[PDB]
């Protein structure tokens, strides 16, 4: 399997927020309707709701 | 509503009510065209589980 791909954010920013980082979808999204989520330390493991995805 | 809000207390007992939502369908009342079924699809956080819904 291909490895995952970095992204970086800068500390204590004057914003505004939600501050965007990158977009991630399927390619095969055109075959049938899906929706998006995340789990892990930073949304639902702690620190909670640090990170956010448009469904 | 597209987005409800409800309040409860801390330390409440299991089977405590949070709230009741309502909905309608535009076919003939009390037919199968309008007969309704309710379910949870997820949680924030996903886990641990805290709430349920009567179908």
């Amino acid at each position: 399997r291909w490895a995952p791909i970095p992204c970086s954010m800068l500390e204590n920013s004057l914003g505004p927020f939600p501050l965007f980082l990158q977009q991630v979808q399927s390619d095969t999204a055109q075959n049938y309707t899906i929706y998006y989520s995340i789990r892990g330390p930073g949304v639902d493991q702690e620190p909670r709701n640090l990170f956010y995805v448009e469904r | 509503e597209e987005t409800y809000t409800f309040t409860i207390f801390e330390n409440c007992r299991v089977g405590t009510t949070v709230g009741q939502v309502c909905a309608t369908d535009k076919d003939e009342p009390d037919t199968m065209h309008t007969r309704l079924k309710y379910s949870i699809i997820g949680q924030v956080p996903p886990s641990p589980t805290l709430f349920s819904m009567h179908p």
